[PDB]
RNA sequence: CUUAAAGAGUCAACCCUUUGCUUAUCUUCCCUAUUUAAAUGUUAGCAGCCGCAUAGGCUG
């Protein structure tokens, strides 16, 4: 009767980026760049926690990595790339009927907005997170099929037209929607000034010997491959009471400030998939949310 | 004759580093034997053996503790529970740098293959791990023992992977002769019987559990004979090396 | 006791060449290994290693293994030689 | 009822300083610019504890970092950069009712007084610390928005009133009361003598062949930008029983003197944030306590 | 046909005071550096004219 989904159905990601390296270069002199170290330093603090004033009188010594530019040098440059994938629909887990009735119900997708969107958030730099906090100015340089586009300031939480964006956006939805690849090669440069504290990722670890690690490639200062994928795809904003753009996620999650824009409100993921694939009409926006989770790739469980 | 394609400097972001449940580190040579067979379904060359070596390497994290990643929400049934930091499994990563050659059976001319190569590498990870950059393929041959120490000094400059064996068991071997376990290969445990949620609805499956030997790592340089260098599939549901154990 | 219990969701699946065929292998990790190895790389002061805790925050809910041996797993550190920057 | 404060309610720091460095030059001669470099050297002393008089006969050896002017140098140059970012009430990982009440409830924060007294405790040269001891003259050059102005003379412990402190305030709180970002650009210049002991920020590391250690930048004596921040945020005078000013914290804590001037009697930001959200009312003086926390950054939640 | 397929670690921070490394000192004996040699890369380039000149062309 009812086509219900399998008990896994997976697909992989689509919008694959590298790390980011951190360079420090000055911005006048863009061809004579050094790479940002990560160092440790001690750090020596009161116990200023909200819950018990009565320790408030001690101390707490501690160690943590840093990462500056150095003081000779104004400008931070990052560099990464990001390779968009076609097949968006092919299934590395799940069955066949489900999927297939699903790539089926989503041919008609907004591909192009999508597109859009991905390479907007690259050209803006919203992949530079904190990075961006007390910049001059910013100069996003995009090379993919030998040609180079730069972008100045741009305005990251509002989607506004550009001609640039647009123009990339056409390869990037021409590969989404069909098959092959597309690789963007992205340099950012931020004029933050002289020995301004950089932000690399930040380390999950269980290390005793410090209280903050940065990430780090044989010292150098870095970024997280999923941290710059969960910058690219912050482009939800379709989310009932919506605001600002967020990650898209099957239920809308921002674990980070402990809610869920789209949880118990017919509206994440598994709802509105289990409607494309049983007959109901999709918005266009629901129809751009649900492959956008199929661009995001993942393991959904749960089912028969 | 003898032809082999070499692709250095493959920059890898984002490997699973977990090998097994008490290995986490260096990809095995399983993983990049199924990379080899993984090449040869998608572009039709036949790959007779690999040999993979590392340039740089670093697992995230601390010195004694591998870096967690952040689980993000996956499961149905959860809405309920998404305003809160997703439980996690440990699921350590890694990035590296690496040089790879391939045994191929090739007659044609070298540009098709190079071309074929790296319009598959572009489709393709290792070990899970996004592939940034890798320099361009190029191709070597061999007749004689002569050309096979050219061939093997292109891979310049690399760490390359020696199976020594095992004497006692891996710990023991670890601890007495100072080398580095690596799965090897598997030993099945139980059929699988239903392919309801499997991969294939006819591939024969097993529930298994991995199987490991005693591997050194050498500058594809200071190894005399090269084919003691080649991983390749083969007995027993195991990988091995075209040269067999290692001590020249 | 010792009944088996097949289970393999959120497992991995890999194909494996047998015989210039394939079987799907579902791998699962064994306890000696662990149990026994750790106890055996902390006698004979085993250094190279990552130590990995199972089963987060409530190991008793996982198993009896992790559930008494809190301290965590030893794991060999297979990290590879790493040519070095100048050449 | 009571409006609760989110369990990660927290606020990013506003007052962003560089790492300082150390340099030496000659009071009358700035343009030849030498770094100073971290040594290590071996101290021999007694065992002089209070406690024990049975060890006094026996001594002890270390090795120490150390710190100097060259013997041809009389003038030590210490540089730094402080980048003040407004957008001081949008909270970071707070989410939206507590943290927006509360922006209302603080939008007549005398900003002013909150820009002066940073602005002053740069140019008065609190951020030197014990490098301001035995100076013949200290000289201060803060360079913001292509305008320069110099410092001599100004008393570090009063918040006297000065035209050019006030001016630069003027721009300092027009970003913090509004939004952007302005870099002071800043020199001190120190007449301490020729050979003279420099004091950079200390490091603390377990077990070293070192028993003190400085704070060095490719082996160049240099001050940690928290110090520099933990200085420049010296403005609190507005605690009970209050003498000179503190550093701003939740619980206006000194940890080198082991008390804390606002812990325990319903001055702490904690208590006071409630207040303020939940209806009650605040003096002025302790919008802008908490407006200064906002600006320190940090975790305001259970 | 890769332990395949999936993932944001994030806010904040004063490490501070003080210091004697002291005494003394034999590095000694012996020694064949040898044969031989094409720097090749023909060098590989530029000085003056006409020119609206980084269009093209021409002088021994």
């Amino acid at each position: 009767t009812k086509l219900k989904a399998p008990a896994v159905l997976a697909y992989s990601r689509k919008i694959n980026p590298t790390n980011a390296l951190m360079f420090a270069v000055n911005w006048s002199d863009r061809d004579n760049t050094t790479a940002v170290m990560v160092g440790t330093k001690t750090v020596a603090g009161t116990q200023s926690v909200r819950g018990n004033p009565n320790d408030a009188d001690k101390g707490n010594i501690q160690t943590v990595n840093f990462a500056n530019l150095p003081h000779n040098k104004n400008t931070l440059l990052v560099k990464y790339n990001v390779k968009f994938v076609g097949d968006v629909f092919k299934a590395e887990l799940g069955g066949g009927e489900y999927s297939n009735t699903l790539q089926t119900a989503l041919e008609n997708t907004d591909f192009g907005t999508l597109a859009y969107r991905y390479v907007y958030n690259i050209a803006a730099g919203r992949t530079l997170w904190r990075n961006r906090v007390g910049a001059e100015s910013i100069e996003t340089v995009i090379t993919v099929n030998d040609q180079t586009f730069t972008f100045s300031d741009l305005l990251v939480n509002e989607f506004d037209e550009d001609v640039d964006v647009a123009e990339i956006a056409d390869m990037v939805a021409g590969v989404l929607s069909g098959e092959g690849f597309v690789t963007l090669k992205v340099e950012h440069y931020m004029l933050l000034g002289e020995g301004s504290e950089v932000f690399p990722s930040q380390e999950f670890v269980e290390n005793s010997k410090l209280s903050k690690q940065l990430f780090d490639l044989n010292g150098q200062a870095a970024m997280h491959d999923q941290k710059i994928g969960n910058a690219i795809r912050t482009i939800d904003t379709w989310y009932e009471d919506a605001t600002t753009p967020i990650a898209v996620e099957p239920y809308g999650s921002v674990v980070r400030n402990g809610v869920a824009y789209r949880a118990g409100n017919k509206t994440d993921l598994f709802t509105l998939m289990d409607g494309a694939v049983n007959g109901k009409s999709l918005t266009e926006e629901d129809q751009m949310f649900v492959t956008a989770n199929l661009i995001r790739g993942g393991v959904f469980g749960g089912g028969k | 004759m003898r032809k082999f394609i070499i692709v250095k400097n493959v920059k890898v972001d984002g490997i699973n580093a977990k090998s097994s449940d008490i290995t986490v580190g260096m990809p095995p040579a399983t993983t990049f034997c199924g990379l080899g067979e993984t090449m040869s379904i998608k572009t039709g060359i036949v790959v007779k053996a690999v040999s993979y070596g590392s340039v740089k390497f670093e697992v995230r994290g601390s010195r004694f503790n591998t870096s967690v990643t952040k689980f993000a929400w996956q499961d149905r049934g959860n809405g309920g529970k998404a305003n809160n930091n997703s439980p996690i499994q440990p699921k350590p990563l890694a990035d590296g740098v690496f040089t790879l050659c391939f045994e191929v059976e090739w007659e044609d001319c070298a540009e098709v293959l190079v071309d074929k190569v790296t319009n598959f590498i572009n489709t393709a990870r290792i070990a899970g791990g996004t592939i940034a950059s890798f320099n361009k393929p190029f191709v070597k041959v061999a007749k004689d023992a002569e050309e096979l120490a050219s061939v093997k000094n292109a891979m310049m400059p690399c760490y390359v992977v020696v199976d020594c064996g095992v004497e006692v068991n891996i710990f023991e071997d670890a601890v007495n002769r100072k080398l580095q376990p690596m799965v090897n290969g598997y030993k099945k445990l139980e059929k699988i019987v239903d392919n309801k949620h499997m991969r294939d609805k006819f591939t024969p499956a097993y529930l298994a559990t991995p199987t490991y030997t005693m591997i050194g790592y050498k500058m594809v340089s200071n190894v005399d004979n090269f084919d003691q260098a080649l991983w390749q599939y083969g007995e027993n549901t195991k990988v091995k090396t075209i040269g067999g154990i290692y001590n020249d | 006791c010792c009944t088996a219990k097949e289970d393999v969701t959120t497992l991995p699946q890999i194909y494996f060449k047998n015989g210039e065929g394939y079987d799907i292998l579902v791998p699962i990790g064994n306890a000696h290994n662990l149990i026994s190895g750790t106890e055996y790389l902390w006698e004979h002061k085993y250094y190279n290693t990552f130590t990995q805790k199972l089963g987060g925050s409530n190991p008793q809910n996982c198993t009896h293994a992790c559930n008494k041996m809190r301290g965590g797993f030893k794991q060999f550190n297979c990290t590879p030689p790493q040519v070095e920057d100048n050449y």
